[PDB]
């Protein structure tokens, strides 16, 4: 929220910017029932319901030809793919043995219950058991003697009802072959994101972040296909953790230092151009400048791809050939006129006789600007001209 | 208590060279910025130059070519060596302390020492 | 250059709260902190941040940064403190502000 100048190294630094660095995953175990369709007295007869269940039936079909298909790939974000191993081999477990069986007794009761793994490692399981409740108790007698659909008008719309969801979630697994890189409102909904999220191993600070954010939280969270047993489908879904929830971080923009006498376009160029964090009094640095997202103040990171810089490293602010910390800056002359978007202002470097002027698309092209970097806000000016490209300035303010 | 200690002559004639020297007690790490700041009579502050603890200085824009920082570790302390120096340049002088990484990295002046006058005559 | 300009005298009733403006010309973009400094003995710092505190200064000392000025507010002032608060903002520079003497009246 708050810019300053760097005319040193002709470099920008931001630094009003929090930061929640993601740290573990949170494993929920799914059981949804399809309830006893799987061979009851379809006949022969024609009709408008009938036409619903088989679609049920072949859910089913897909749902296993997809989870046989699963077990055949396995023939021994970027940055965030090393948690999609993670997620397959903890799913690994669980599916074989009598893993489930204990889970399954689990919850035979309750539909949430925490329990516990062969590697100790605590997974939480849910069970919606809703579709057994209309399939079982109150379409049984309804659909009798294989006379379908003639002694009700109320209940043939009712059955789509509780239908939406199986079908949707099993069309997501067929397409994606059991991968669900979104949390999509079919596989987990409402009072089971704000349940299955207030139970992570952390304290009451990130909790309620997440909580506000969980729009976010769906968005870095991933599912997997575990099979299916019996007239139940099995399957998890990873969430994230956030370890911190406020350290101080901030930004650095770089762009061409400056011209030489003489005729001699020869300076430096940084290469930073990065984010900064910190966790345990050790300044983290993202190597890529496409790995971090901010939401109002807050930056959303995950400490599974940035890299940990030695303190000491402060003062690469200050470039006057210092001996504490090298930062690692690249050599060249090569001049390249280029403008850096910078979050509060621009920063604008042309050196090659090219016209540069700001306008405020209001009182025109005014304040003509200089052949070295200079430093333009977007309070002064609106937006940065050069030939037939103009730049936009970003509307918020600090 | 990282106290300061500022001491020197107190009478330089013009056209000389005013040295001066802050000495610290509680350590000078390479974690403070340890800065000169004059306050000329009529109360208006002004900044000469800071020192970081590597070779990092950087002085006033109007005051460059007359003014140098230099560290005397081995003792704890830190020097200052003026340049043609004038009537206009009569004014108390403080050795004080900033710290770092808030805002640019330079923030704001933690502790100041007590203040040698200097008069030129 | 640049230049922090604030206006040069303020005066305060007894317990009412103080206001000193510090007008830039790009400010809230920067952060900015103020100083105290008794008559005769050095200054001490008192904001820095435009919110924070560093060490055992009263609760009755706070700022803000908003638009283009950053004020230095002083909840219920007592005549203790009448000391010339200053400005700091660095632009490479250091630009100090011209001084502000507050007056609680004396007595």
């Amino acid at each position: 929220l708050k810019e300053s100048y760097l005319e040193e190294s002709c470099s920008t630094i931001t630094e009003g910017y929090l930061s929640v660095l993601r740290t573990g995953w949170y494993t929920n175990v799914f059981t949804l029932e399809v309830g006893d369709v799987e061979n009851l007295t379809c006949a022969d007869g024609p009709s408008l319901i009938k036409t619903e269940l088989d679609l049920t039936k072949s859910a089913l079909r897909e749902l296993r030809t997809v989870s046989a298909d699963q077990l055949a790939r396995e023939e021994q974000g970027v940055c965030t793919a090393a948690a999609v191993t993670a997620g397959v081999a903890i799913a690994k477990t669980i599916r074989l043995e009598s893993e489930v069986t204990a889970i399954k007794n689990a919850l035979k009761k309750t539909n949430e219950a925490v329990s516990t793994l062969g590697n100790g490692v605590r997974v939480l399981a849910t069970a919606v058991r809703e579709l057994k409740d209309f399939v079982s108790k109150n379409l049984t007698r309804a659909i009798n003697k294989n006379k379908c659909d003639i002694p009700d008008l109320k209940m043939a719309v009712s059955f789509s009802q509780f239908n939406r969801r199986f079908l949707n979630v099993v069309r997501q697994f067929s397409d994606n072959a059991g991968i669900t890189p979104a949390i999509s409102l079919d596989l987990m909904t409402d009072a089971e994101l704000a349940r299955a999220v207030s139970n992570m191993p952390t304290s009451a600070g990130q909790i309620k972040l997440m909580l506000e954010n969980r729009a976010m939280v769906r968005r870095k969270g991933f599912g997997i296909l575990i099979g299916v047993y019996g007239s139940s489908v099995i399957y998890m879904v990873q969430l994230p953790i956030f370890g911190v929830i406020d350290t101080p971080c901030w930004i650095v923009k770089a762009a061409p230092s400056c011209s030489e006498k003489k005729g001699n376009y020869a300076c430096l160029l940084r290469e930073d151009q990065g984010w900064y964090c910190q966790n345990a009094g050790s300044t983290v640095y993202y190597p890529n400048e496409k790995d971090c997202e901010t939401r109002g103040d807050h930056v959303f990171c995950d400490t599974a791809c940035g890299i940990n810089v030695a303190e000491q490293s402060k003062e690469c602010n200050i470039n006057i050939s210092t001996t504490n910390y090298p930062c690692k800056v690249s050599t060249g002359r090569h001049p390249i006129s280029m403008v850096a978007l910078s979050p509060l202002g621009a920063l604008v470097a042309c050196y090659k006789g090219v016209s540069c002027s700001i306008g405020s698309n209001r009182v025109g092209i005014i304040k003509q600007l200089n052949k070295g970097c200079s430093y333009i806000t977007n309070q002064d000016a609106d937006t940065v001209t050069i030939d037939n490209t103009v730049y936009q300035l970003s509307k918020v303010e600090g | 208590q990282v106290q300061l200690q500022e001491s020197g002559p107190g009478l330089v004639k013009p056209s000389e060279t005013l040295s001066l020297t802050c000495t610290v007690s509680g350590g000078s790490i390479s974690n403070y910025y340890w800065n000169w700041i004059r306050q000329p009579p009529g109360k208006g502050l002004e900044w000469i130059g800071y020192f970081y603890y590597s070779g990092s200085t950087k002085y006033n824009p109007s005051l460059k070519s007359r003014v140098t920082i230099s560290l005397d570790m081995s003792k704890n302390q830190f020097s200052l060596k003026l340049r043609s120096v004038t009537a206009a340049d009569t004014a108390v002088y403080y050795c004080a302390r900033g710290t770092m990484r808030e805002s640019g990295m330079p923030d704001a002046f933690d502790i100041w020492g007590q203040g040698t006058v200097v008069t030129v005559s | 250059s640049y230049e922090l300009i604030q206006p040069p005298s303020v005066s305060v009733s007894p317990g009412q709260t103080a206001i000193i403006t510090c007008s830039g010309n790009n400010l809230g973009n920067k952060y900015a902190c103020w100083y105290q400094q008794k008559a005769g003995q050095s200054p001490v710092m008192i904001i820095y941040q435009d919110n924070r505190r560093p060490s055992g200064i009263p609760e009755r000392f706070s700022g803000s940064n908003s638009g283009n000025t950053a004020t230095l507010t002083i909840s219920g002032t007592q005549a203790m403190d009448e000391a010339d608060y200053y400005c700091q903002a660095w632009d490479s520079s250091v630009v100090f502000g011209g001084g502000t003497k507050l007056t609680v009246l004396g007595q």
